[PDB]
RNA sequence: GUCCUUUUGUGCGGCCUCG
């Protein structure tokens, strides 16, 4: 038989942490539990107890000038991006900057060769997925007022037709819940719709 | 382990012609599977002529050991290694040993030995069906694509051909 | 299954196998099975015990 | 243990006269022995008896 | 076998939905909670007839919690197998222990001990099959089997078939 | 090609994302990477994809 | 989840043999008994449905719901996708495939003629609706085959089974 | 499709077979100045999870496969008392290890490994054959089979009066003494390993 | 007694238990009284006189047990408490680089749902260990950047847009429990990046 | 590197408090 196998740095790391050197390397993004906050450095602990470290140039954004203590607190957990791994000492360096934590999404080397990958179908499906993430919820508005009626523009005109000149009806506006259109009978078969902008609204249905 | 492998085989003892066909089938299967190794052997050992014939003879000898003498793979690998390699002396009188087969190839030969018996049963059933058909004159297409048939897919195709073109005789024997 | 039968046979004869040939002479194993297994099982030889 | 404090006890388990005491504070410390659990699997100084 | 049954459901509504669209929201909630479900007592509910014109009645306010409770009565198509019934099936998977068939949403398992011996399982066949001299049953092949036993789960039904009797097997 | 189940559930996390939009992959090269084709087959068995 | 219109059934001491489900003995249990009650409490008969009738009903209900949900403006896949619930979508897809691959009567008029023949017949006036559904569904060809598949029909020998089966085969589109 | 499936299954089968062959093809650790294949005398150490409460348990196995002198250390492993106890234990006349194996459940095992290695190097604890002298080797042990061994009913029947961590140490020592037999002892559980 | 005569079927006879043998019909739910296969339920398949064969419910395989060890129990209702080493919904380490959650528990086997979705059936001994992760480790972060703890309900936005309550956390994967997914008793695995907190 | 915590008896008897 071959000689007794002696574990190397990668095998020792995999043994003690159960994270391979493939699933824990440069560029990956992981959630880390903050443990110390200082003026120039930050010390965090990952899920597998690997002690991390972040420096002053990697905590705060370039446009920020506030002190690091005011920004983060002990016990909080944040997302960070790996910048270096020391597989022998079980220590790693991280960065909390936006450029590293969020932009790096395509972490897999998928062979997107045009002759070997359906680029256009992927683009169409992704565009449709964004067009489905744009979906929103909406509902009607209810207002309590004696001269308010939940009617359309033409419906308000027809309602004011049976009434003499000078009577006033109020209907919801098409520009949004923050707008109200007031229609009053100027003349027989002649009506004016006036849009009113609401400010300091307590609620969408409120006045 | 051989009993466990051969427990599902209805009949393992083949006749002489069927055994020779089995040896040829296993040689062809290994030639198909080990194409890159044979290409490397031919390119890197161009000075030696007819190495593939030695490969065929070695594979046939291994099949002979496994089927007739019922030797398992470790015994063949340890005590019958001279049949699994070829030696020659070069122009500079250099003793050169070429390893034609390895232990994994012996296991693959065992697997092909096990696999071929399903093909043999299917071929026997198809030939029996053809005998019950009892054609006045032998069909040239049937014999032409039955002699060269080497996978159960082609046997299934011949079965479909026979049950279609001679459906009346099948109905008479019996949609 | 053959291993357990072999172990039981050896324990019947005396839990000691003197020689490889006793796998055939004592009817412990058949011809082909012994032919396969003969060189892969061994009996430790002590020269101080066997002066002959 | 209880939810009260134990820092007002002395070495002998008794509080000393002249000390302020609030509700639930421990004034007499007493323990009874208990056959130890399978903690002899290894607990150097932290196995309950 | 399919049947028509008069079923009822109890629907609880949170007070945040007490709007003009209460009836239609209750209808869609009923449809999502009834269509496709499997109850052991009834079998499988496939569709609800007249799904947009179901009467919901007046909901009762639960004392101490505010939420309204609605009693919705409806007629739906229900399918349930019975012990000792012969139905058609389509084989979905082949295994040495037996073959798995599908009867609509229900999956029926037939063991080899309920299969005739001449239909020997051939794993070398492409695709693997239980074949005989004149019969060959594989994935996607029409089979007629008789349901012998039915196993009821919380929200699932497991059926066991057999093909050892006459007028069964390949069709 | 992707079914609706495949159109939805094939996320970057999934092992089947490697071959979600594969094309022009010759049969001769499949035996070099058996895991890829086995994963394709297993995805097909789930009803997510179709190998054409 | 859903509760039947039949209730009560409190504790007693006697035990009966007509309690286990059995298609052969025509013992369908209390919830599938021959006598049922509607929401108004009136008398009602058990409604069996053959695959043709079931397919027609599910297609009609599904297309009505699809038309209603689309503001009153044929493919099985789109019609199945109309319904809500992924498990519900899978169940309705499986039922649609099963019905399609075993549809004996894909026409409304053929199904109507089959139902009229199996209902208005004097011999079928005693036949249980489950027997009618089984005969119209399984598509049997022989009296002996029907008796073997349906043991209940063995005790009803006053039925012109053979000519009814031949009429069903005639109505069946080849 | 079926043909490619069968071919790829064959290739994957042979790859898995080769991987398992690489896994189980290991000789026992060869002590220096001794012929290859000689069974060494092993001492194994592990505190378990590495928590505050957890104590270090040791097991010594001689070259004949007999467990001797299981001990329990009742002090913090980062203190001088643990170092003194380990120095007295190793230098005892009745115990003569050829190798020291260490394994654990998390990264705290690195501190134990470094402590034992530093103690061995500083005190110059050499192999006692009771000439050239060699220090005892300290290594990390792959505990693929020990974690299944400690829960096996066979181990529990073998050592009824011992805790789970003692069985873990015995499994590590047995793995050092004969990897093949330790893989064989798993029986049906060896198909669940990471091959 | 049951017989072809109606007048005999309306009579009750008191019979000693020493002269009675149970009758087991094919296709009946029966629960094992005693033996190696104790508390196993299933449907009878073959009745070879004294020996009865039945397809199990838990192992889902044919088991041959003597008829003296069977009781006709129409429902299993097997409790798995006081067995194995694993409570229901435990996050169990399968091997060196595999983990999962126990979905269903049995007397001598377990059903484990992997982080990637594959289901496994293993004996209790073959499981490597049980992960007793600390509460601080059992915290994840959603796509918005809001912390999500165990017991927080979240709902996806990508994919099928499912919703569930957090049951366990492993790395970036969230094990969620849901009411409407009856396929795996509500347990489905998604990454924390796919969900938004409610 | 270190920080880390949870719950209570029973059954009788007597003396009192406000009506």
């Amino acid at each position: 038989r071959r000689d007794f196998h002696i574990l190397n740095e990668a095998e020792i790391f995999q043994l003690l942490t159960r994270e391979t050197v493939d699933s824990f390397r440069k560029g990956m993004v992981i959630p880390v539990y903050v443990r110390k906050v200082e003026s120039s450095y930050m010390s965090v602990s990952t899920q597998s107890l690997i002690a991390g470290n972040i420096q002053r140039q990697d905590i705060l954004e370039p446009n920020d000038r506030r002190d690091p203590r005011e920004v983060y607190s002990v016990g909080q957990t944040v997302r960070a991006c790996i910048l270096d791994v020391d597989y022998y000492n079980f220590k790693c360096q991280l960065s909390l900057l936006r450029q590293f934590t969020e932009n790096q999404v395509a972490g897999l080397n998928v062979n997107r060769n045009p002759k070997f990958w359906d680029i256009e179908s992927e683009n169409r499906d992704r565009q449709e997925e964004i067009d489905k993430q744009r979906e929103e919820s909406r509902e009607s508005r209810v207002i309590k007022h004696p001269f308010f009626h939940n009617m359309k523009s033409k419906e308000a005109e027809d309602y004011l037709a049976a009434r003499p000149v000078g009577d006033v009806v109020i209907r919801p506006s098409s520009k949004g819940s923050n707008h109200i259109t007031i229609s009053w009978k100027v003349a027989p078969q002649l009506y004016q719709h006036i849009d009113v902008l609401e400010e300091n609204k307590d609620d969408a249905n409120a006045i | 382990r051989f009993q466990a492998y051969r427990k599902s085989i209805k009949n393992y003892k083949l006749s002489d012609v069927d055994y020779s066909n089995e040896r040829d089938w296993i040689v062809e299967q290994l030639k198909l599977e080990k194409r890159d190794f044979l290409q490397h052997l031919t390119q890197a050992h161009s000075s030696v002529a007819h190495l593939e014939e030695k490969f065929e003879a070695s594979v046939k000898k291994i099949v002979d050991f496994i089927a007739i003498e019922s030797f398992e793979v470790p015994f063949i690998w340890n005590h019958r290694r001279d049949y699994a390699l070829h030696t020659y002396n070069d122009d500079s009188n250099n003793t050169i040993i070429v390893k034609l087969l390895n232990e994994d190839d012996l296991w693959r030969i065992v697997q092909l030995d096990l696999d071929y018996h399903s093909i043999h049963d299917k071929k026997a059933a198809l030939s029996s069906i053809y005998k019950q058909l009892d054609l006045d004159v032998v069909d040239p297409t049937y014999e032409e694509f039955f002699g060269s048939a080497r996978t159960l897919s082609e046997l299934q195709d011949i079965d479909d051909y026979l049950t279609f073109n001679y459906s009346s005789q099948v109905k008479n024997l019996t949609s | 299954r053959k291993a357990a039968g072999l172990i039981q046979s050896i324990q019947r004869i005396g839990s000691n196998l003197v020689n490889r040939a006793h796998l055939i002479t004592e009817q412990l194993t058949s011809k082909t099975v012994f032919l396969n297994m003969a060189s892969f099982v061994y009996i430790v030889f002590d020269p101080d015990v066997e002066r002959n | 243990l209880k939810h009260g404090t134990y820092e007002k006890l002395d070495e002998d388990g008794l509080i000393a006269p002249g000390v302020r005491v609030s509700g639930d504070d421990i004034i007499i410390g007493k323990t009874t022995p208990i056959p130890p659990d399978t903690e002899e699997l290894g607990q150097r100084t932290k196995y309950h008896t | 076998m399919f049947f028509l049954k008069d079923l009822s459901l109890i629907l609880t509504l949170h007070p945040s939905y007490f709007g003009p669209q209460m009836n239609q929201y209750l209808r869609e909630k009923l449809l999502t909670d009834v269509e496709g479900t499997c109850t052991g007592q009834f079998g499988y509910i496939v569709t609800v007839l007249d799904g947009m014109n179901i009467d919901v009645g007046k909901g009762r306010i639960i004392p101490g919690s505010g939420s309204a409770e609605f009693e919705v009565k409806y007629r739906a198509v229900v399918w349930k197998p019975f012990k000792g019934e012969v139905v058609d099936a389509i084989v979905s998977n082949v295994s040495p222990i037996g073959f798995f068939a599908d009867v609509g949403p229900l999956n029926v398992f037939v063991s080899t001990r309920l299969i005739p011996d001449n239909l020997v399982y051939n794993p070398s066949n492409s695709p693997p099959a239980y074949m005989s001299n004149d019969e060959l049953i594989t994935k996607g092949s029409k089979v007629r089997l008789k349901v012998v036993g039915t196993r009821t789960d919380v929200n699932e039904i497991y059926a066991i078939g057999s093909i050892k009797e006459d007028f069964l097997g390949a069709i | 090609e992707l079914t609706e189940r495949g159109k939805l559930q094939i996320e970057p996390e999934s092992p089947y994302f490697d071959f979600k939009y594969a094309k022009n992959r010759p049969i001769s090269a499949l035996t070099a990477t058996p895991d890829l084709y086995l994963r394709m087959i297993q995805a097909e068995n789930d009803g997510l994809v179709n190998i054409k | 989840v859903s509760t039947s219109t039949v209730g009560a059934r409190r504790r007693r001491a006697k035990q009966q043999v007509d309690d286990e489900e059995n298609a052969t003995l025509l013992r369908l249990g209390p919830e599938f008994a021959l006598k049922q009650y509607d929401h108004d409490g009136n008398e009602h008969d058990l409604i069996a449905l053959s695959l043709s009738e079931s397919r027609l009903l599910i297609r009609e209900a599904l297309k009505a719901r699809s038309r209603a949900r689309n503001g009153g403006v044929i493919d099985d896949d789109e019609l199945a996708k109309v319904t809500s619930g992924a498990v519900a979508n899978g169940v309705v897809k499986k039922t649609l495939d099963y019905l399609n691959t075993f549809a004996r009567f894909k026409d409304e008029e053929t199904c109507t003629a089959v139902d009229q023949l199996l209902h208005n017949s004097s011999d079928c006036s005693v036949l249980h609706p489950f027997e009618i559904a089984q005969l119209s569904s399984l598509g049997c060809e022989d009296v002996d085959e029907a008796i073997t598949l349906i043991p209940s029909l063995a005790a009803k020998k006053e039925v012109n089974l053979q000519r009814i089966l031949d009429e069903l085969n005639r109505l069946e589109d080849p | 499709k079926e043909s490619i499936r069968r071919d790829c299954e064959r290739v994957l089968y042979f790859q898995v077979k080769n991987s398992f062959t690489k896994k189980i093809d290991q000789a026992p650790y060869q002590p220096p100045t001794y012929a290859k294949g000689t069974i060494p005398r092993v001492l194994t150490l592990s505190f378990g999870e590495g928590n505050r409460g957890d104590a270090v348990l040791g097991v010594f196995m001689d070259d004949s496969g007999d467990v001797k002198s299981q001990i329990k250390f009742d002090e913090d492993f980062q203190s001088r008392d643990f170092s003194d106890s380990l120095t007295r234990y190793i230098k005892s006349n009745n115990i003569n290890p050829d190798i020291i194996g260490i394994s654990g459940f998390n990264i705290h095992t690195k501190k134990l490994f470094d402590k034992v290695n530093e103690l061995v190097n500083e005190e110059r604890l050499t192999i006692e054959y009771d000439s050239d002298k060699h220090l005892i080797r300290v290594i990390y042990v792959n505990d693929e089979t020990a974690r299944l061994y400690q829960h096996s009913s066979k181990s529990s029947a073998e050592y009824p009066n011992r805790p789970q961590l003692a069985k873990y140490c015995i499994g590590l020592a047995k793995y050092i003494q004969s990897p093949l037999l330790e893989y064989l002892a798993l029986d049906e559980s060896m198909y669940s390993l990471h091959i | 007694l049951h017989s072809d005569d109606d007048t005999i079927n309306s009579e009750t006879v008191e019979i000693p238990t020493s002269d009675l043998r149970k009758i087991f019909n094919v296709g009946d739910h029966v629960r094992v009284i005693h033996g190696k296969h104790t508390d196993d339920t299933g449907l009878i398949v073959e009745v070879n006189g004294d020996k009865v064969e039945f397809i199990s419910n838990q192992t889902k395989r044919t088991v041959i047990v003597f008829s003296n060890y069977l009781i006709k129990s129409t429902d299993s209702t097997v409790s798995i408490n006081e067995s194995g080493r694993f409570e229901l919904h435990d996050l169990v380490q399968v091997n060196s680089d595999l983990v999962g959650i126990v979905i269903r528990a049995q007397k001598d086997s377990f059903d484990v749902l992997c982080s990637d979705g594959k289901l496994l059936s293993l004996p209790p001994v073959s499981i490597y260990s049980k992960l007793n992760l600390n509460p601080n480790q059992q915290i994840a972060i959603d796509s918005n950047g809001v912390e999500v703890k165990v017991g927080d309900t979240v709902r996806e936005f990508t994919g099928e847009r499912r919703q569930g309550t957090i049951l366990h956390v492993y790395r970036n994967f969230l094990f969620l429990r849901s009411r409407e997914i009856v396929e795996n008793q509500g347990v489905f695995v998604t990454s924390s990046n796919r969900v938004k907190t409610i």
